[PDB]
């Protein structure tokens, strides 16, 4: 059993002083039904602006659907 | 002490029936029964004494003492009854003020952090039942306060019901009372008295001076008011004094 | 002169090609160093995966520790209370003892309450006949037997006066007794409820203890827990301590890194951006090294060709 | 004038052809951009699903507590309804004692009749020195004395029975009032619990409206269900970061910003029509 791998891993712990309650615990209130959880994860980049990209998605095709360059065919 | 047993816990409505069930028995039946008895043991001796019989003052004094003891008995017996009622009333107030227990709060009280009422002690020191609030006077003793001197001699106004000796101190003011009326010489059977008039007529005929009008003046004289026959009531002095007269007017 | 029009313009064009290929020579050096940086993942990803990432191994370790320390609270609180019922059983025994006290007490004070009522009433029997006897004697008018008859009432009244004595104590004692009993009775009711309240708490703690035992058991033998010697045994045919090559550098990047919480997301993405534009002209190295050298050499070659050409031009 | 104006035309035409080339790259730019919008929509939908699950849990628990209050209200109703009947019994039963007092006193009086008659009849046993007339007229009444006497006991025992009955009825009936007060206190605490709890319904509903409206702002609240993606916000965030970095690399590789380029592209393309109209004017 090579020494280095387990040297890298650690198992030492301190379960002596740590307690789940610092002094005591606050009991659940009879109306402790706070909805909460209105929002958990996200907010990387604004998304309404991404709606603009969604709009460009078909704006590109709408603009493609038109006469485009090399229209110098006028005579007389 | 040094045990899970706590001193006390506030009232629980589960056995509140028992709290209300607390109720003392009543003795008014026995009291009235013995009152009737003592009131008996006094009629017969009015005429059953011998002509040579001389001295019953000690008898009447003993009877009066016994009655006074009985009057105290009933008075403070009542007092205990009202105080017992007040005990359970105060306990109800305490229960209303008691922070009723539930869940695991019973241990917190067992720590001795908060108290609870204990009617046992509240009764050990119940509202002082000191003897007070009584003004005792009854016809049953109106008869005893006068029958000794009447028995000595019925024809004598010893009691004026004002000051123990008499109403008047240094004068003959007043009047000797003759029972049988000269208008109706026949003996009385059971006439009635108005307290203010301090006079009676005969078992029947108290409607003497009525012709259309239904009331008139005091019987003989020295009066400032007309009679009210709805105020007439039984008086013991009449037969109390007539008994000896009937017994002795012989031989 | 036409030969010159040809040689000089071709020499300018190939020099333009030389500078164009230089524009990608640096790009190819960048591509080589970029591929080496890309392969850096070969060491990094494999190492924190071979030594499974700390956010997994040490995460399991710490959550196991917190679950283990949770393991004892419920049972510790339970040890005292589960046996405290026996003290509670003894308290209930004491309360039913006070119930027996209630029974015997109330019974005997009821007995003296009957004693008092009987003593007054039944003795009232002879109190009654006094008048019957006296009137009976009196009816014999027709010599002096009246005295002893007239003496009775005194002693009779004294007897009844003395009789009322008890009544009072009897009356008071009973209630006093009853109330004491009631209070105790009251105490009794409270306790029975208390056991129940506690028993419900005991059931809650027992359920919680079993629940945390379930989490303790499941926390181990998990797929990653079962993965012991699999994230490590990807060296099925090279477990010969030869991994020490990365030992010191990875140790510096690890324990003394001052940061080991899903820090992979720092480079696992940046590698994607850099690698997404590469592999273009990868094998164009030879032209930029030998063909370019030949072209730049023919620069002097045809330069001297033009020297001789303009020399013949001067010879004109 | 003619050829001088034919140059400004062609150069600007090449400039526009350059803008179309840029738009060609912006096409793939947008094609890969759409991924972040899809991922965000998935995240918002799963969050909304969990929120509505929570609101249904709140509805279930409030329904349960309301049912408990319903049982409590039934307990109050049945009890109180009974107590009107007990109070009626206790207030009407007083007639029994009011009519029994006269019964007992008349029994005592009829016994007093025998009390008086006994001595009178017995007074015929005197010292005098078909003669049954000495005692026979009174002997039957003399034994009837006890038949009359038992009247007092059979009256007073019943009167004591009524006294204890009235006392017990009154006490145990009036103390049902404490039961009523205790149950009413329970009703009040439960009602105020309902009043403190229900507000959660509006607290969560205002949110539900906010997130559903936000999702609807993206013209899609049902179709993204077809999108394949892990049902975990944390992992969705990782895919979002991956695609975002890929988009940033694509944007900075071209060296130009898509929407800003498109803005100038619109006007530049319009320059084509502008130039042409005036060259037709040249005509």
């Amino acid at each position: 059993d090579p020494i280095l791998k387990r040297t890298i891993i650690s198992k030492r712990k301190a379960p002596s002083n740590n307690e789940d309650e610092e002094i005591v615990k606050t009991p659940r209130k009879l109306v402790n039904y706070v909805p909460l959880k209105i929002f958990n994860l996200g907010d990387s980049f604004d998304d309404t602006i991404t709606t603009t990209v969604a709009k460009l998605q078909d704006l590109k095709k709408e603009i493609l659907d038109s006469p485009r360059s090399n229209k110098s065919i006028v005579i007389t | 002490n040094d045990n899970p047993i706590p001193k006390s816990v506030p009232l629980h409505p589960k056995s509140g029936k028992y709290f209300h069930n607390l109720h003392a028995r009543d003795l008014s039946n026995i009291y009235q029964q013995c009152y009737k008895q003592i009131d008996e043991t006094i009629n017969q001796l009015v005429d059953s004494t011998s002509p040579s019989t001389i001295g019953i003052e000690e008898q009447v004094a003993d009877i009066t003492s016994t009655y006074k003891l009985l009057s105290t008995y009933e008075s403070e017996s009542n007092s205990f009854d009202e105080h017992i009622k007040d005990l359970k009333k105060n306990f109800k107030q305490s229960s209303d003020a008691c922070p009723q227990i539930d869940l695991s709060t019973w241990d917190k009280y067992r720590t001795g952090e908060l108290t609870a009422p204990k009617l046992s002690e509240l009764y050990l020191n119940m509202p002082t039942p000191e003897p007070a609030t009584m003004v005792n006077n009854t016809d049953t003793l109106k008869i005893l306060k006068v029958l000794p001197y009447i028995w000595n001699d019925p024809t004598c106004v010893i009691p004026d019901l004002q000051n123990p000796a008499d109403e008047d101190d240094l004068q003959i003011e007043g009047g000797k009372i003759e029972l049988t009326c000269p208008i109706t010489c026949k003996p009385y059977e059971a006439p009635l008295i108005s307290r203010k008039c301090n006079h009676v007529f005969d078992r029947d005929g108290i409607q003497n001076y009525l012709q259309g009008y239904t009331t008139r003046d005091c019987p003989q004289a020295a009066c400032s008011q007309v009679v009210s026959m709805r105020d007439f009531v039984r008086d013991p002095i009449m037969e109390l004094r007539c008994k000896i007269a009937k017994m002795k007017e012989s031989q | 002169q036409g030969n010159e029009q040809s040689l000089q313009k071709d020499l300018d064009f190939k020099k333009a090609k030389i500078v164009h290929l230089r524009q990608e020579s640096d790009k190819l050096r960048k591509s080589v160093e970029s591929l080496r940086d890309f392969q850096n993942k070969k060491g990094e990803i494999e190492l924190h995966s071979q030594l499974l990432p700390y956010v997994k191994v040490k995460d399991h370790k710490e959550k196991l520790n917190i679950y283990k320390e949770e393991y004892e609270r419920a049972k510790a609180n339970l040890r005292a209370i589960l046996k405290d019922k026996k003290p509670f059983a003894n308290t209930k025994k004491t309360l039913e003892n006070q119930v027996e006290e209630l029974t015997e007490k109330c019974s005997l004070k009821t007995d003296e309450f009957l004693k008092a009522k009987e003593k007054i009433n039944e003795i009232f029997e002879k109190l009654n006949t006094i008048r019957d006897e006296v009137i009976k004697k009196k009816n014999q008018n027709e010599d002096d037997q009246i005295q002893q008859l007239l003496l009775k009432q005194r002693h009779l009244l004294s007897k009844m006066a003395s009789s009322m004595k008890s009544l009072k104590n009897c009356q008071k004692e009973l209630i006093s007794t009853q109330i004491l009993q009631f209070e105790a009775q009251n105490m009794d009711v409270s306790m029975n409820d208390v056991i129940g309240f506690f028993n419900e708490r005991e059931a809650d703690l027992k359920s919680q203890y079993e629940d945390k035992k379930k989490f303790v058991k499941e926390m181990r033998d998990t797929p990653e827990f079962q993965s012991w010697m699999r994230e490590i045994r990807s060296y099925d045919q090279d477990t010969k301590e030869k991994l020490n090559k990365v030992a010191e550098k990875y140790e510096e990047e690890g324990n003394f890194n001052l940061s080991f919480v899903q820090d992979v997301l720092d480079k696992l993405e940046s590698e994607i951006a850099m690698v997404n534009h590469d592999e273009s002209a990868v094998t164009i190295l030879d032209q930029v090294t030998a063909e370019l050298r030949e072209l730049e050499h023919t620069v002097p070659q045809q330069s001297k060709d033009l020297e001789t050409i303009k020399a013949k031009l001067k010879e004109d | 004038n003619m050829a001088l104006h034919l140059e400004n035309l062609k150069s600007l035409k090449a400039e526009y052809e350059d803008a179309k080339k840029l738009l060609r790259e912006l096409n793939q730019t947008s094609d890969l951009n759409e991924r972040k919008m899809l991922l965000q929509a998935k995240s918002l939908w799963i969050d909304v699903a969990h929120n509505t699950d929570a609101c249904k849990n709140l509805e279930n628990e409030i329904s349960g507590i309301q049912q408990k209050v319903d049982e409590v209200t039934e307990k109050i109703r049945n009890r109180q309804e009974k107590i009107e009947r007990y109070t009626s019994d206790g207030t009407t039963i007083e007639a029994q004692i009011d009519a029994k007092v006269i019964y007992v006193n008349e029994k005592d009086s009829e016994h007093q009749n025998a009390r008086e008659l006994l001595r009178d009849v017995k007074s015929r046993f005197e010292k005098e020195k078909k003669i049954e007339q000495i005692a026979q007229e009174a002997q039957p009444i003399k034994e009837q004395y006890d038949s009359t006497k038992l009247a007092l006991v059979e009256a007073q025992d019943e009167l004591q029975q009524l006294k204890e009955d009235i006392n017990s009825r009154q006490s145990k009936i009036q103390k049902y009032k404490d039961d009523t007060i205790y149950y009413e206190d329970k009703k009040k605490v439960y009602l105020e619990n309902i009043k403190k709890i229900e507000v959660n319904v509006a607290a969560l509903k205002e949110g539900i409206q906010r997130q559903i409206q936000n999702a609807c702002a993206f013209c899609s609240k049902e179709r993204i269900e077809n999108v394949d993606l892990p049902d975990t916000q944390e992992e969705i965030k990782r895919e979002l970061d991956k695609v975002s970095r890929m988009i940033q690399k694509a944007e900075k590789s071209l060296g130009l910003s898509q929407e800003e380029v498109i803005a100038l592209f619109e006007k530049c393309r319009n320059k084509y029509k502008e130039g042409q109209k005036k060259y037709m004017e040249i005509d």
